[PDB]
């Protein structure tokens, strides 16, 4: 049950690379590929090839792209410590970037490389003998992130028909953001990949940035730092793909219960413990005060309350040290003191999954190597508070047109962006809907 | 992702060779062009403006043109003289005589051709040409007429690149020619239509700082002139070292330019405080913070408190903590939130480079799209006013073939760039 | 199952047309928006022409 990684834009290659990082630690897989404990040489059936191929010579192989329009955070991926983990084709660039503009990623920039794009990810589909789906790593705010990964969403679509798409997107906040118009590009690129996705995990980096800083005592936290705490939660919610146990349950039915009509489709993932080195040493933070920092709306990756607004389904994919026992209850015990209201369509139950293998961290990192962690995934109506930050901004500049004609510039017209936007405002309403009561 | 870099007139050639000199100080070329630096962020980008040769030799990019011999003699003798293609040097014998006509229809018009030529010979061998910068005067016949022309042909030959240009505005405080405001006026027309973004370098507010901050109670040019390279190696500094804003032209103009015809730029440097003044307050960020947005600092003589931001750049070079400057930098825009139009959310943005400026432990360059640019625009369009209305010199321009129309209507259209900016200082969210 | 077919077949369908018609309108819009701006250009190349012209008058 193969899963294709596709990372576009520069926050979607700086992503992966932490993320494939992350996994070879996780699963005993040097910096040349090899990996002593698989017997098994050129192939086979485990829990790890869902993510990685295997040659003859004994590579594992990530079954993954980087693709972006400007050679330089490519080239480090090339010339870096994991270069021989991937072949080069399946490294990407283009020579000249979409300059945050959605314009230039979709069309002018865009159009030049789609072909090779899919050529390059139909030769990683024809190695897979079940492909289960994409997943898709991006920026809402750049050009490639947003108007790049659309056009690829688009055509997936079409190559693929309906294979499983799922995004993990990085939302823009304004202490690292590098344009003015990622307003602009987010509504752009959401409403055009509404309808390919089946699932997409946002990341708000100032959320991310916050807990950098609050949690981990970083005064500045950089992407670095703000990627390896983004991998340890993308590696939380795919570990269920690459580990087995009969305790894990499988992303895809945690899916099942998230989304619950197919706009809705936005969970809200949670992660404990992040916590340094210095603050966990003599200090064991059982299941309970790691499930317990899940309700604390510090520790989401999405700045939002959910206290004001309704969940529709809860899920807690634990890893490491976690029995049964101590998860009921530590439930039990939230169940009892928190803001949860379900909507009344709903059930109530949380769903739990338990993967034995424990959480990993990189070298010279910031995060305490600890025994048992957990993320939670929500789908709550919260998370439109996200979309209304972006679309006020997109209401200031729009009226009074600003920027807009660089976008008009490159062949696009102010209808796509009322379409959008108008997208946007349905969505909104979507998420107000679903939160009222049956009569 | 090469820039090529045009430097047209004296004036054009004169604060050209300087950067040249500075910015070949920064990557550690020496003036045979040989690399003679410690840190590989030095030759990290250095493409961007040179290209390589044979024998490990870097090479400046660079076209210089003249209707004279004069100033691109002195060049060719300058320090770092001997460090440009001896091919790249295109001069006519006629000189323009402070004439715009002449640059932009006349003897501009003969030698514009041969420019071009280097151009495309310069252009033809990038791996990926950004575009291109153009240094010159407005108020003189060569950097004003044939630069404007030269701007206009390449937009023609290369339309889908970036045109970026520095552009020296005329003052009564630093030149008496009288016919100054004519050939700026004349100029502006042509860079409002052309230009996807200008650097206004004020010749007014060069002289005020060189005069009421330095106390250099005589300024020359050269004087001048190590303000002017000192902010253009400022506001470059992003796009010949690695970082991640405002990382190349085209970036920089979606960042800072909302409507197309409002891209003129007032520049800014810290610290400038005197020497005397120097025993007294410390070099920090918060100094920095608050030199770069005061209107001294501004290298247009236009006060930003009289007007609203609609886009800012802000870099800072040397070791300094990131925090520091993210906290200053935030402070500084509440203390003045009025100054920052509400409806372009997040409107300032701030890059740190590590390398400082010869000299400096620390500095800052300011970007600022500022409607209060209405201030050099109405300054130019008052002198112009006052000769036109009695068609005073006319005889020199209407000579080479122009007519009456042209002016009225270059005098219009830079009338209605400042009612432009004047609307948009005043819509509200 | 046809009916699960004829919908897996028609969301291709559409989504195969629309992105055509979006990539042919940008390309028609932006080659519009060059040949105004390259028009614009012309028409000063004529004007020089008539200055030089009304000099040699
Ligand atoms: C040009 C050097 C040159 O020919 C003259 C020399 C030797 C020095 C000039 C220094 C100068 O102009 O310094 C300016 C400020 O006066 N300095 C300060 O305000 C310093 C500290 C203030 C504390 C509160 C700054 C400038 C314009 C320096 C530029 C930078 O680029 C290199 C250029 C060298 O000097
Ligand atoms: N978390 C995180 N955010 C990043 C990183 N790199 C960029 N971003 C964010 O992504 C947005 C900018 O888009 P980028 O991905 O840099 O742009 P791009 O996709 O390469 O698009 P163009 O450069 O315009 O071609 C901003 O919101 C940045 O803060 C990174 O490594 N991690
Ligand atoms: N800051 C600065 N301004 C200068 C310099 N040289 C000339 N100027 C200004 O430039 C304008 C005069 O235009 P020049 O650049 O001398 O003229 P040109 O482009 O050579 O055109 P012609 O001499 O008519 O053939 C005036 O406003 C001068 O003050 C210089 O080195 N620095
Ligand atoms: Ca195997
Ligand atoms: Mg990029
Ligand atoms: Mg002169």
């Amino acid at each position: 049950r193969e899963c294709i990684s596709i990372h576009v834009g520069q926050a979607g290659v700086q992503i992966g690379n932490a993320c494939w990082e992350l996994y070879c630690l996780e699963h005993g897989i040097q910096p040349d590929g090899q990996m002593p404990s698989d017997k098994t040489i050129g192939g086979g059936d485990d829990s790890f090839n869902t993510f990685f191929s295997e040659t003859g010579a004994g590579k594992h192989v990530p079954r993954a792209v980087f693709v972006d329009l400007e050679p330089t955070v490519i080239d480090e991926v090339r010339t870096g410590t994991y270069r021989q983990l991937f072949h080069p084709e399946q490294l990407i660039t283009g020579k000249e970037d979409a300059a945050n503009n959605y314009a230039r990623g979709h069309y002018t920039i865009g159009k030049e490389i789609i072909d090779l794009v899919l050529d390059r990810i139909r030769k990683l589909a024809d190695q897979c003998t079940g492909l289960q789906g994409f997943l898709v790593f991006h920026s809402f705010g750049g050009g490639t992130g947003s108007g790049f990964t659309s056009l690829l969403m688009e055509r997936l679509s079409v190559d693929y028909g309906k294979k499983s798409k799922l995004e993990f997107s990085i939302y823009p906040a304004p202490q690292v953001s590098t344009a003015v118009v990622e307003p602009y590009n987010s509504i752009l690129t959401t409403h055009t990949t509404l309808e390919h996705s089946d699932c997409a995990f946002m990341v708000d980096n100032e959320a991310i940035y916050d807990i950098c800083r609050r949690n981990l005592d970083i005064e500045r936290p950089t992407y670095t730092n703000l990627n390896r705490l983004i991998s340890q939660i993308v590696s939380s919610i795919t570990a269920s793909l690459r580990f087995d146990g009969a305790l894990n349950v499988d992303l895809t039915e945690f899916q099942t219960n998230l989304v619950p009509y197919p706009r809705i489709h936005f969970p809200l993932a949670t992660y404990a413990p992040v916590i340094s080195a210095e603050k966990a040493y003599h200090e064991q933070l059982s299941v309970a005060e790691i499930t317990n920092a899940c309700f604390e709306p510090a520790n989401q990756m999405v700045k939002c309350d959910p206290r004001h607004g309704k969940y529709m389904a809860c899920c807690l994919l634990y890893r490491g040290d976690v029995v049964p026992k101590d998860v009921n209850a530590a439930i039990a015990t939230i169940k009892t003191k928190r803001s949860i209201q379900f909507v009344d369509w709903c059930p109530t139950g949380f769903k739990v999954g338990i993967n034995y293998q424990p959480p990993t961290v990189v070298p010279g990192g910031d995060l305490a190597k600890v025994q048992r962690a957990v993320c939670m995934l929500s789908n709550t109506t919260a998370i439109a508070e996200a979309w209304a930050r972006l679309d006020h901004k997109f209401d200031l500049m729009y009226a009074k047109r600003a920027f807009v004609h660089w976008y008009v510039g490159e062949g696009m017209e102010e209808g796509e962006f009322s379409e959008a936007r108008e997208d946007m405002a349905a969505l909104e309403k979507d998420y107000e809907e679903v939160g009222v009561d049956s009569v | 992702r090469e820039i090529v870099h045009i430097q047209a007139g004296q004036c054009g050639n004169q604060i050209g060779a300087k950067f040249w000199e500075v910015i070949s100080d920064e990557h550690g070329i020496d003036p045979t062009g040989s690399y003679h630096g410690d840190s590989d962020l030095q030759l990290e980008r250095i493409n961007v403006y040179y290209n390589e040769a044979t024998g490990n030799k870097y090479v400046p990019r660079a076209i210089l043109v003249d209707l004279e011999p004069g100033t691109m003699d002195s060049v060719r003798s300058g320090p770092f003289g001997q460090i440009f293609r001896p091919d790249n040097f295109v001069f006519g014998q006629s000189g323009a005589g402070n004439n715009w006509a002449k640059g932009h229809y006349t003897e501009g018009a003969e030698l514009v051709d041969s420019v071009l030529d280097v151009v495309r010979k310069e252009s033809e061998s990038c791996d990926c040409l950004q575009g291109f910068q153009l240094t010159h005067s407005l108020g003189g016949g060569t950097g004003s007429g044939m630069g404007t022309l030269l701007i206009s042909k390449i937009r023609e030959e290369y339309p889908d690149r970036i045109m970026n240009t520095f552009s020296v505005m005329p003052s009564p405080k630093v030149s008496d020619t009288v016919v100054e405001p004519y050939n700026a006026t004349l100029s502006v027309h042509q860079l409002v239509e052309n230009t996807d973004e200008t650097y206004c370098i004020d010749n007014e507010a060069l002289y005020d700082i060189c005069f009421r901050t330095l106390k250099l109670t005589t300024p020359t040019y050269g004087d001048l002139n190590h303000l002017v390279s000192a902010t253009m190696s400022g506001v470059t500094t992003c796009l010949r070292f690695p970082g991640q804003l405002n990382a190349d032209l085209r970036k920089l103009a979606v960042n800072m330019v909302p409507f197309p015809r409002l891209h003129f730029f007032m520049p800014g440097f810290a610290p400038l405080t005197s020497r005397g003044s120097q025993q007294y307050r410390a070099l920090t960020v918060p100094e920095l913070t608050q030199q770069m947005f005061d209107s001294k600092n501004m290298m247009a003589a236009c006060d930003p408190r009289h007007g609203r931001y609609l886009t800012v750049a802000a870099i800072f070079r040397g070791r300094m903590s990131m925090k520091e400057v993210d906290e200053q930098m935030l402070n500084v825009q509440n203390k003045n939130s009025s100054y920052f139009v509400e409806w372009i959310p997040n409107n300032v943005k701030t890059a740190v480079c590590d390398i400082p400026p010869r000299g400096l432990k620390m500095s800052a360059t300011f970007i600022g799209n500022s409607t209060a640019i209405q201030e050099l625009f109405k300054r130019i369009s008052e002198q112009f006013t006052a000769m036109f209305r009695r068609k005073a010199f006319l005889h020199w321009y209407t000579g080479e073939g122009m007519d009456e129309m042209e002016f009225t209507e270059a005098e219009s259209n830079m009338n209605d760039l400042v009612s432009e900016y004047q609307q948009y200082q005043d819509a509200t969210a | 199952i046809q009916k699960a077919i004829e919908e897996n077949n028609n969301f291709i369908k559409m989504a195969k047309e629309k992105l055509a018609q979006k990539m042919e309108s940008n390309k028609e819009n932006r080659e519009a928006h060059l040949a105004a701006m390259l028009e614009r250009l012309q028409e000063k190349d004529k004007h020089a022409e008539e200055v030089r012209k009304n000099k040699e008058l």
